[PDB]
């Protein structure tokens, strides 16, 4: 449910278990206690 | 009714039976057996009459040390580094008792032991740590037969000292661990004596800093001189200043040590200051 | 506060016989401790000033930090043993410009350093008993070029044993002293 | 039969802030029941074991401890509380 | 010496100074200092009296052991006794080192002029 | 301005449960603790009643205290009880058995500590705490003796906050349990002393509320734990929404109480109204006076016309003028002027809130000091008396280790409080 | 700066192989050896615990070292067994027979030659070695006494790096071994001059852990082997992985050991919590700082509140605030000023990584030098003095060929240890 970085993904995990309201619920909570706008190592994930 | 006197600092002190339960028999040994819920009034009245001058006076009860509210006024118990402990049973002790020891007592006003036997022919290997296992007496007549036999002992031994330092490490150290001052004074005083009796003694100690050291750490800043000032003190032909003692050991001790000395004094003892270089 | 006094010949405040040797001085001691002890070598009362900060532990003269001493003698000397440990004294001086200057000397210093304010100095000392003569003019000149006029601050610092501490005007011999100022082994 | 739980104390800054915001040293003394514009009511806890005596004797040490300080307030228990004043102003003892 | 109610032991000394002893080990447990020899030491239901060779009687409250003043006497032959010119409500006595000032309608006392070691004989006004 | 709430024994746990649910509604709170409501008006003053947790949750601040569980485990296993703290709930391991003595003293003073810890860490955690708010039964035994036990020690550690409470009281008809009386006066005693504003309550009047005014055919404790929780959430109504004249639970107990021992309180509901009949009355500010007076709303059994009002307090919700709240409390003042204590000038304070509870125009709680309380007192004294001369069941009490002088000293002091009561009743100028 | 490591004797090689796991899993390995992750921050410092082989594959610089092969054979085959380079095994043909001597003197003088073989090859290797870290239990015997051989000739041939021991220790209330105590002192003998930082663990201290935070129902082995791999994985985090305020292994050892022979920490790892209660709490740095202080998590069998902290470190792991972490580490100071060591005017150093590991937000690791420490050594040599005095077992051990001064050297040695931390305990400014 997160990558290296420790961040929160934005779709949908295969075979996931909880709904789509709490994936919403959790995003917002990640948002809320972020201390960054954004991710400063954003240039070093690949796939 | 009844009264108890202080009894403190006597004659008879109830401090120094609990040290050293050898202690405190005659000349000879023991003599043989045949010798609910009460009501308590209204306290407090104070509802309806709510106001901001009032504030809590019990809040809650004591405190835990890693808790939210925090340790408020508690303290940890000491550990007790200073604290005196048993002194455990000598040879010496023994050996006098059953009547192997070949020196008797020579009173005067200036006491001195008589030797039955001269003492160049004794076996230093069997006698030299038993007498320094003899130190940690605290009682009559232990404390002067053992310190002064050693002393001479050391005086007048010769070359025959050297073989002996490996066993003597052993009564050194349990000598030191009583953290009882006046031991501790004696053990010094005989310390500083055995260091120049002889030579290559002092190279032969220093392996074992290990042991003898740890005990100094402790006991470097107690100090007897509670004068204010520029007060002289009268006592000082005693020597009973423990600071003072462990300060010019260790001094002593390095310069008879030899090349590398000071290295492990320095690793015992950490305010350590060179005297040679 | 010497002001007013008479000044020749020899100006002594120290002495470690007495009621109150240390009358006029003040103390300022923490991890450390100042006492009156028997020496060993010269069998009479010495003052021991010892500590395991150098810096914390020092006995000043006057006691009063306001007060000046208001000594013209050229010359200071001290009567100190060494302990093989570290050791340091301070003297304030003024000079006929009306600056306030000081002369520090150390037993663990590296390199002179001269400063407007501060001429830090090593000092070396022989083992034993020492007389230490210190010459305010000749220093003074040579550090800053300016002439002396008087003393006004005295310090003394850990470890170190004293018995006296006394001015003079010159140099003297040492069958020239009085009996009470030279020492005997 | 109650026991006291709490002591109240009425003071004033102290003189040099009085002075900066610009109120009279004197002139505090008068017959009526009012106060000072600048005096704050503090309150302190009695220790369990506390009574009318040291009670009193911890207002007379806040009487002597410092300048600015003319009201008193003992509480008990049940509610009740006297007063205590200096019966000349600006005079301990 | 005087036992109290409880059963310990009070003490007055030379150099002013009262204290309360144990009955069990005679520790000392309460002090006060008040000025004068204390000679007499006296029990009241409320507190303890004290009187000193100075002909000063102080009480003390037997809670906490503070002392107050409710006595002043002359303790030697009174020489000179005088009123002012034009008032009555007060007069001066003279007695030894002491110089003191009454108030006759409460017997009172607030003056006192000590000069110690000497004797005054006659006091007047101007 | 945060109030926390006690709920102690089955009574008390059992209403608790339904004001959590009328609470949680107002506010929007789904009971997962998600917020769902409908508008920011709503959020700005969750704090009021709920504390705030990390992720999307709400947390209430509430202790609830038991002896045994069962209740507990009832109510968590409600469809509310998952918003509760887990290490909120406090519980022994043997009942009350409805005796005074064996929960104050014996599981009592076992439990106390852990309880006060906890709410310590509650009220600790507040920025600014108003004043506690217990609910329980005082014929039991757990709701008694520990919520007495609790209040005292409260009392204690916080002398300056207010202690207001709800409590349920015997009914003069039929008995709930035989050993009421001494249970009753013993809490009456703790309180009187303890508290400062007490509201007291009669099953029996709830029940002729429900036959009488709902007309319902099967009413159950659902019906009258509602009636209760909407007073209760009245009462503090204007401290978490604006309004035209503000009112605090301290200015209401500073209008209410003239002497700090006639702190008991009568309390009603005015909307109440059968299925059948609101199609005859339109909703308007005289008809909730008339009904706010009428004594069928009013939830004890002592009647208002053997009696004298003190003081009153009305707390109006809903939009509404001023001029008509302040005259319908002047001529209600006017014509009923022999019930009214003549020597204060006007006994009603009004209150006036913007915001209505869902689905009512208009909403009033009353709250009433009347001196005919002293009739229920005296009653419940008649029977401690009838008890004590026989020693009544007195051994239960007298093993756990009670002294007697307990008993003596609390019927005095009650037979003091319906003296005080009758005096100032027939009290006069002169 | 490459650590390599070695894991010697049953405990050891448990610990190694969920250590790799936690270690491959964290860097995206896949168990064939192929590089599967998804961020370049994994690939960057691969090489401080890996080597490069040519193709996909990555081997890690371990040696696994025992007396008997059937812990060989299970790690061999547990699921990330395959990764491990077959000449690294090293195993003999008879057991260590639980005796420390025989570990020792007879099998270990025998098969140390080719663990020092290896040892150098994988070190000479390396363009810079940083220091050397091992995993053993004290109480067993090749791992005490096998790792001490190899512990003290790793130090005469490499004396300037570090070396870094994790140690199980015997619990307080069971044994697992009869002869603990001779193997515990003689352990304790060997690390105190050798090492320069220990860490002890109690089996004991887990068990607790599982069953009070995580409430597992039967927890296993793996379990606790998991949160050893946790703070072992932890303490290292810093070399490998960029941050805010950078620390390393000899940074730690500089801020926390005052003086060389108090070098055995206590450890602790913070955000632990059950799946139940995770919902109620969110990740926050003051939940963490609370928790990490409470000494219920805390990994040693003494407890704090008996002893003084000389020092402490917490290695924060996350994107997080400074001021949030000087302020509370100051508040904790502060609050209980009593429990630290008053000579050294702030105990605590603080350290902020930006990695996290996975499937945390935020995590942090704690370090503790604490003279409570003393306790448990005092308790050893009182079970020592208590079988010695008596030659309970001795003869074993003297057969094997150990003079007897050998076990009253290591008892007086530890005995030394006791009173110089009661010293500083004790100490005071003056
Ligand atoms: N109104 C109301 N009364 C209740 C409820 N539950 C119990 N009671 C009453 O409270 C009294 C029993 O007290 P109880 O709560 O059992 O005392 P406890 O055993 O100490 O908890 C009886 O008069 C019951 O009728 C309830 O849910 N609502
Ligand atoms: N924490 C932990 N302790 C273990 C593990 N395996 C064994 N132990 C403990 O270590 C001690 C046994 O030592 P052991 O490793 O068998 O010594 P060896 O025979 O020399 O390898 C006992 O206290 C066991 O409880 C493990 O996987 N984890």
């Amino acid at each position: 449910l997160r990558n290296s970085h420790g961040y929160v993904h934005k779709q949908r995990a295969l075979d996931s278990d909880i709904d789509l309201q709490t994936w919403r619920r959790m995003r917002i909570i990640e948002k809320r206690i972020d201390v960054d706008k954004a991710d400063p190592h954003r240039h070093k994930l690949n796939h | 009714y009844e009264i108890q006197p202080i009894l403190k600092g006597t004659k008879r002190d109830p401090a120094t039976r609990k040290y050293n339960r050898a202690a405190g028999k005659g000349p000879f040994g023991a003599f043989p057996p045949g010798y609910r819920f009460a009501y308590k009034g209204t306290v407090q009245r104070t509802g309806g009459t709510t106001t901001s001058l009032y504030k809590g006076r019990q809040q809650h009860e004591s405190a835990v040390a890693f808790t939210t509210n925090g340790a408020g006024d508690s303290k940890p118990p000491k550990a007790g580094a200073f604290k005196r402990r048993l002194i455990p049973p000598t040879e010496f002790r023994r050996y006098y008792d059953r009547g192997d020891l070949p020196l008797s007592v020579a009173h005067g006003n200036r006491p001195t032991i008589d030797w039955k036997v001269d003492v160049e022919r004794l076996d230093y290997h069997h006698y030299l740590p038993i007498f320094f296992d003899g130190i940690r007496e605290t009682e009559e007549p232990y404390m002067f037969l053992a310190r002064q036999g050693c002393l001479d002992l050391l005086k007048r031994g010769g070359p025959k000292i050297l073989p002996t330092i490996p066993q003597l490490i052993i009564p050194i150290k349990t000598a030191l661990n009583t953290r009882h001052p006046e031991i501790i004074c004696a053990t010094l005083r005989i310390l500083q004596q055995l260091i120049v009796s002889g030579d290559l003694i002092g190279e032969a100690l220093v392996p074992y800093y290990r042991q003898i050291l740890p005990m100094f750490n402790l006991f470097k800043s107690r100090h007897k001189n509670r004068a204010r000032g520029d007060a002289i003190d009268f006592g000082q032909r005693k020597r009973d200043d423990v600071g003072d003692l462990v300060i010019e050991t260790l001094q002593l001790l390095e310069v008879h040590g030899g090349d590398d000395a000071y290295i492990n004094i320095k690793y015992m003892v950490p305010t350590y200051e060179s005297c040679i270089f | 506060m010497f002001h007013n006094s008479y000044q020749s010949g020899f100006l002594s405040i120290l002495y470690s016989i007495g009621s109150r040797p240390l009358q006029i001085w003040d103390t300022k001691v923490r991890n450390g401790h100042v006492k009156r002890i028997t020496d060993e070598d010269i069998q009479s009362s010495v003052l021991e000033v010892v500590g395991n900060n150098v810096s914390t532990c020092y006995i000043t003269c006057p006691v009063d930090p306001k007060k000046t001493l208001g000594i013209k003698l050229p010359f200071l000397v001290m009567i100190i043993k060494n302990l093989k440990r570290y050791f340091s004294f301070e003297v304030t001086i003024l000079d006929d410009k009306g600056i306030r200057r000081r002369f520090r000397a150390s037993n663990y210093q590296t390199t002179t350093r001269v400063k407007p304010f501060t001429c830090t100095m090593p000092m070396r000392l022989d083992e034993g008993w020492n007389q230490i003569q210190f010459n305010l003019a000749d220093f003074t000149r040579r550090a800053y070029g300016t002439n002396y006029l008087e003393t006004l601050r005295v310090q003394l610092h850990a470890n170190c044993r004293v018995r006296r501490l006394y001015f003079s005007d010159r140099l003297y011999s040492e069958e020239e002293l009085p009996p009470e100022f030279k020492l005997f082994l | 039969l109650s026991q006291p739980v709490s002591y109240s104390l009425l003071v004033l800054p102290p003189k040099k802030e009085l002075r900066k915001k610009g109120y009279n040293m004197t002139d505090i003394n008068t017959t009526s029941t009012r106060v000072h514009p600048l005096a704050r009511w503090q309150t302190h806890v009695l220790k369990h074991g506390a009574t009318y005596r040291d009670a009193l004797d911890a207002v007379e040490e806040a009487n002597t401890k410092h300048w600015g300080f003319l009201k008193a307030r003992i509480q008990f228990s049940c509610g009740s509380f006297e007063s205590f004043v200096r019966t000349n102003p600006n005079d301990p003892s | 010496m005087v036992l109290d109610p409880s059963g310990d032991v009070l003490v007055g000394s030379g150099s002013g100074e009262v204290a309360l002893l144990s009955k069990i080990n005679l520790t000392i447990l309460k002090t006060v200092t008040v000025q004068g020899s204390v000679t007499g030491i006296c029990t009241v239901p409320h507190g303890f009296l004290v009187g000193t060779m100075s002909s000063n009687v102080y009480l003390v409250e037997g809670g906490n052991f503070r002392a107050e003043l409710r006595l002043t006497c002359h303790s030697d032959t009174i020489n000179d006794v005088v009123f002012p010119e034009g008032l009555s409500a007060l007069f001066a006595t003279c007695c030894g080192p002491d110089i003191r000032v009454w108030n006759a309608a409460s017997s009172a006392e607030l003056l006192r002029i000590e000069i110690a070691g000497l004797t005054c004989n006659c006091i007047q006004f101007s | 301005r945060e109030i926390v709430c006690v709920q102690a024994g089955q009574c008390g746990n059992q209403i608790g449960s339904k004001f959590w649910e009328v609470i949680s509604d107002e506010h929007g709170v789904d009971p997962t603790g998600t917020y769902q409501g409908d508008s920011d008006l709503q959020l700005e003053r969750i704090n009021v009643y709920f504390d705030e947790a990390t992720g999307g949750r709400y947390v209430p601040r509430s202790v609830l205290i038991d002896l045994e569980p069962g209740t507990m485990d009832s109510v968590r296993a409600g469809p509310y009880g998952q918003i509760f703290r887990p290490d909120n709930f406090i519980f022994g391991q043997s009942g009350a058995g409805n005796n005074w003595a064996k929960g104050h003293y014996t599981e009592g003073a076992e439990l106390i500590d852990s309880v006060l810890d906890v709410c310590c860490k509650e009220a600790e955690s507040c920025d600014c705490l108003q004043g506690f708010q217990i609910c329980h039964s005082l014929g039991g035994g757990t709701g008694s003796g520990m919520g007495t036990l609790l209040i005292s020690k409260l009392r204690e550690q916080y002398p300056d906050r207010i202690m207001m409470t709800f409590s349920i009281i015997p009914s003069p008809k039929v008995s709930d349990t035989v050993v009421e009386p001494y249970n009753t006066t013993l809490s009456v005693h703790q309180l009187v002393e303890n508290s400062d504003e007490s509201m007291c309550i009669d099953n029996e009047a709830l029940y002729d509320i429900c036959f009488r005014t709902l007309k319902l055919t099967t009413p159950t404790f659902g019906d009258l734990n509602h009636l209760v929780s909407a007073v209760v959430s009245g009462v503090t109504c204007c401290l978490r929404f604006p309004g035209q004249l503000n009112s605090d639970l301290r200015k209401l107990a500073v209008n209410l109480v003239p002497f700090p021992r006639l702190h008991f309180f009568m309390m009603g509901f005015a909307p109440l109204t059968s299925r059948g009949s609101q199609q005859y009355r339109g909703l308007s500010v005289p008809e909730l006076t008339q009904q706010m007076f009428d004594a069928k709303n009013m939830m004890q059994a002592a009647d208002p016309r053997h009696g004298r009002y003190l003081t009153a307090s009305a707390l109006f919700r809903g939009r509404m003028s001023t001029k008509e709240v302040d005259e319908q409390m002047l001529n209600v003042q006017n014509k009923n002027s022999s019930y009214f204590i003549e020597w204060i000038p006007n006994n009603i304070k009004s209150s006036v809130c913007d915001i209505p509870p869902k689905g009512l125009k208009m909403a009033v709680t009353f709250i009433g000091n009347n001196t005919c309380i002293q009739e229920m007192f005296r009653r419940v004294g008649e029977q401690f008396t009838l008890m004590f001369r026989r020693k009544a069941f007195l051994h239960w009490y007298t093993g756990e280790g009670m002294d007697e002088m307990e008993f003596t000293e609390a019927e005095s002091n009650m037979n003091d409080l319906v003296s005080e009561y009758q005096q100032y009743q027939d009290a006069t100028i002169e």
